[PDB]
Protein backbone atom coordinates (compact mmCIF):
# COMPACT_ATOMS: atom_id res chain seq x y z
CA UNK A 1 0.00 0.00 0.00
CA UNK A 2 0.81 4.06 -0.35
CA UNK A 3 -1.53 6.84 0.44
CA UNK A 4 -1.49 9.08 -3.18
CA UNK A 5 -4.14 12.14 -3.43
CA UNK A 6 -4.23 15.91 -2.81
CA UNK A 7 -7.95 17.06 -1.48
CA UNK A 8 -8.71 19.95 0.16
CA UNK A 9 -12.19 21.11 1.60
CA UNK A 10 -13.33 24.59 0.80
CA UNK A 11 -16.28 25.16 2.93
CA UNK A 12 -16.39 28.89 3.81
CA UNK A 13 -14.77 29.41 6.95
CA UNK A 14 -16.53 30.51 10.19
CA UNK A 15 -16.81 33.99 9.91
CA UNK A 16 -15.62 36.46 11.79
CA UNK A 17 -15.53 40.10 12.34
CA UNK A 18 -12.45 41.91 12.09
CA UNK A 19 -13.39 46.33 11.57
CA UNK A 20 -10.01 46.88 9.79
CA UNK A 21 -10.25 48.10 6.22
CA UNK A 22 -7.83 45.43 5.24
CA UNK A 23 -9.38 42.36 6.22
CA UNK A 24 -11.42 40.98 3.24
CA UNK A 25 -12.85 37.20 3.61
CA UNK A 26 -14.03 35.15 1.00
CA UNK A 27 -17.10 32.89 0.70
CA UNK A 28 -17.73 30.32 -2.13
CA UNK A 29 -15.64 28.66 -5.11
CA UNK A 30 -11.87 29.55 -5.63
CA UNK A 31 -9.09 31.74 -4.58
CA UNK A 32 -8.15 35.44 -5.75
CA UNK A 33 -5.14 35.92 -7.26
CA UNK A 34 -1.67 37.39 -6.38
CA UNK A 35 1.16 38.05 -8.19
CA UNK A 36 5.30 38.00 -6.57
CA UNK A 37 8.12 40.58 -7.27
CA UNK A 38 9.76 37.98 -9.84
CA UNK A 39 6.19 37.56 -11.84
CA UNK A 40 4.74 34.58 -9.71
CA UNK A 41 1.15 34.46 -10.15
CA UNK A 42 -1.12 32.42 -7.16
CA UNK A 43 -4.03 31.73 -5.69
CA UNK A 44 -4.79 32.35 -1.78
CA UNK A 45 -7.87 32.90 0.80
CA UNK A 46 -5.14 34.83 2.68
CA UNK A 47 -7.77 37.69 3.50
CA UNK A 48 -5.29 40.36 5.75
CA UNK A 49 -3.39 43.15 3.76
CA UNK A 50 -1.43 46.10 3.84
CA UNK B 1 -19.00 26.04 15.52
CA UNK B 2 -21.38 27.41 17.75
CA UNK B 3 -17.92 28.65 19.52
CA UNK B 4 -17.97 30.90 16.69
CA UNK B 5 -21.81 31.29 17.29
CA UNK B 6 -21.25 32.00 21.33
CA UNK B 7 -18.47 34.11 20.45
CA UNK B 8 -20.35 36.35 17.75
CA UNK B 9 -23.54 36.35 20.23
CA UNK B 10 -21.36 37.93 23.10
CA UNK B 11 -20.04 40.81 20.83
CA UNK B 12 -23.31 41.67 20.14
CA UNK B 13 -24.51 41.87 23.26
CA UNK B 14 -21.24 43.81 24.26
CA UNK B 15 -22.27 46.55 21.96
CA UNK B 16 -25.93 46.73 22.11
CA UNK B 17 -24.44 46.82 25.99
CA UNK B 18 -22.80 49.99 24.98
CA UNK B 19 -25.65 51.62 22.58
CA UNK B 20 -28.29 51.37 25.52
CA UNK B 21 -25.67 52.72 27.96
CA UNK B 22 -24.42 55.77 25.20
CA UNK B 23 -28.67 56.35 25.42
CA UNK B 24 -28.78 56.65 28.97
CA UNK B 25 -25.61 58.83 29.57
CA UNK B 26 -26.81 61.78 27.23
CA UNK B 27 -30.42 60.93 28.28
CA UNK B 28 -30.88 64.79 29.31
CA UNK B 29 -29.01 66.26 26.22
CA UNK B 30 -31.37 68.29 23.98
CA UNK B 31 -31.62 67.17 20.86
CA UNK B 32 -30.20 63.72 21.14
CA UNK B 33 -32.15 61.22 19.20
CA UNK B 34 -31.82 57.99 20.45
CA UNK B 35 -29.87 55.06 18.83
CA UNK B 36 -30.46 51.38 18.57
CA UNK B 37 -28.46 48.80 17.00
CA UNK B 38 -29.36 45.74 14.39
CA UNK B 39 -28.13 42.16 14.47
CA UNK B 40 -28.39 39.52 11.63
CA UNK B 41 -26.55 35.78 10.82
CA UNK B 42 -24.02 35.60 8.02
CA UNK B 43 -25.54 33.92 4.74
CA UNK B 44 -25.38 29.94 6.84
CA UNK B 45 -24.51 28.30 3.71
CA UNK B 46 -24.92 25.44 5.55
CA UNK B 47 -26.33 22.89 8.40
CA UNK B 48 -24.89 25.87 10.83
CA UNK B 49 -25.74 29.93 10.30
CA UNK B 50 -22.69 31.35 11.21
CA UNK B 51 -23.73 32.94 14.47
CA UNK C 1 7.05 16.90 9.84
CA UNK C 2 4.57 16.10 13.41
CA UNK C 3 7.29 16.68 15.52
CA UNK C 4 8.30 20.01 14.21
CA UNK C 5 4.75 21.39 13.59
CA UNK C 6 4.32 19.85 17.13
CA UNK C 7 6.65 21.75 19.02
CA UNK C 8 5.99 25.20 16.53
CA UNK C 9 2.25 25.51 17.07
CA UNK C 10 2.97 25.02 21.15
CA UNK C 11 5.23 28.12 20.20
CA UNK C 12 3.01 29.43 17.73
CA UNK C 13 -0.10 29.37 20.49
CA UNK C 14 2.19 30.56 23.32
CA UNK C 15 3.10 33.53 20.86
CA UNK C 16 -0.87 34.27 20.28
CA UNK C 17 -1.35 34.11 24.07
CA UNK C 18 2.12 36.40 24.80
CA UNK C 19 0.13 38.93 22.60
CA UNK C 20 -2.63 38.84 24.65
CA UNK C 21 -0.55 38.99 27.86
CA UNK C 22 1.30 41.71 26.50
CA UNK C 23 -2.21 43.51 25.56
CA UNK C 24 -4.03 42.80 28.69
CA UNK C 25 -1.27 43.94 30.75
CA UNK C 26 -0.84 47.33 29.04
CA UNK C 27 -4.51 47.64 28.80
CA UNK C 28 -3.70 50.69 31.63
CA UNK C 29 -1.48 52.50 29.29
CA UNK C 30 -2.71 55.12 27.84
CA UNK C 31 -3.60 55.38 24.41
CA UNK C 32 -1.97 52.08 23.85
CA UNK C 33 -2.51 50.25 20.60
CA UNK C 34 -3.75 46.15 20.51
CA UNK C 35 -1.10 43.88 18.68
CA UNK C 36 -1.85 40.58 16.39
CA UNK C 37 0.09 38.70 14.42
CA UNK C 38 -0.67 36.07 11.71
CA UNK C 39 0.16 32.57 11.54
CA UNK C 40 0.89 30.19 8.20
CA UNK C 41 2.19 26.84 7.30
CA UNK C 42 5.39 25.87 5.69
CA UNK C 43 2.93 24.78 2.66
CA UNK C 44 5.67 23.71 0.11
CA UNK C 45 3.14 22.08 -2.14
CA UNK C 46 3.51 18.96 -1.09
CA UNK C 47 -0.22 17.59 -0.06
CA UNK C 48 -0.27 20.66 2.92
CA UNK C 49 2.40 21.82 4.76
CA UNK C 50 5.51 20.99 6.46
CA UNK C 51 5.22 23.08 9.82
CA UNK D 1 5.12 46.17 31.09
CA UNK D 2 7.10 48.37 33.14
CA UNK D 3 5.55 50.27 36.09
CA UNK D 4 7.16 53.19 36.59
CA UNK D 5 5.75 56.84 38.15
CA UNK D 6 3.77 58.29 41.13
CA UNK D 7 1.91 61.63 40.25
CA UNK D 8 0.39 64.06 42.99
CA UNK D 9 -2.21 66.11 40.87
CA UNK D 10 -2.36 69.63 41.65
CA UNK D 11 -6.03 70.71 40.70
CA UNK D 12 -8.15 73.36 42.64
CA UNK D 13 -8.86 72.53 46.32
CA UNK D 14 -12.35 73.86 46.83
CA UNK D 15 -12.00 76.76 49.46
CA UNK D 16 -14.57 76.62 52.59
CA UNK D 17 -15.32 78.26 55.19
CA UNK D 18 -14.13 78.52 58.82
CA UNK D 19 -13.48 81.51 60.30
CA UNK D 20 -10.15 81.33 62.19
CA UNK D 21 -8.25 84.45 62.08
CA UNK D 22 -5.20 82.14 61.57
CA UNK D 23 -6.84 80.08 58.90
CA UNK D 24 -5.59 80.45 55.55
CA UNK D 25 -5.59 79.00 51.99
CA UNK D 26 -3.51 80.01 48.85
CA UNK D 27 -5.02 80.48 45.41
CA UNK D 28 -3.32 79.27 43.07
CA UNK D 29 0.19 77.74 42.71
CA UNK D 30 1.75 79.19 45.96
CA UNK D 31 3.24 76.98 48.72
CA UNK D 32 4.37 77.93 51.76
CA UNK D 33 8.33 77.50 53.12
CA UNK D 34 9.22 75.49 56.11
CA UNK D 35 12.11 74.69 58.03
CA UNK D 36 12.93 71.26 59.67
CA UNK D 37 13.55 71.06 63.38
CA UNK D 38 16.65 72.06 62.61
CA UNK D 39 16.71 74.04 59.18
CA UNK D 40 16.03 71.02 56.33
CA UNK D 41 13.97 73.82 54.18
CA UNK D 42 10.61 72.25 53.77
CA UNK D 43 7.58 73.94 51.82
CA UNK D 44 4.07 73.12 52.79
CA UNK D 45 0.19 73.42 51.13
CA UNK D 46 -1.46 73.43 54.86
CA UNK D 47 -3.46 75.98 55.71
CA UNK D 48 -4.16 75.85 59.90
CA UNK D 49 -1.72 77.86 61.28
CA UNK D 50 -1.47 79.03 65.22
Amino acid sequence: VKVAGITQDFTDGTTTNTGRGLDVAISQNGFFRLVDSNGSVFYSRNGQFK
Amino acid sequence: MSFSQAVSGLNAAATNLDVIGNNIANSATYGFKSGTASFADMFAGSKVGLG
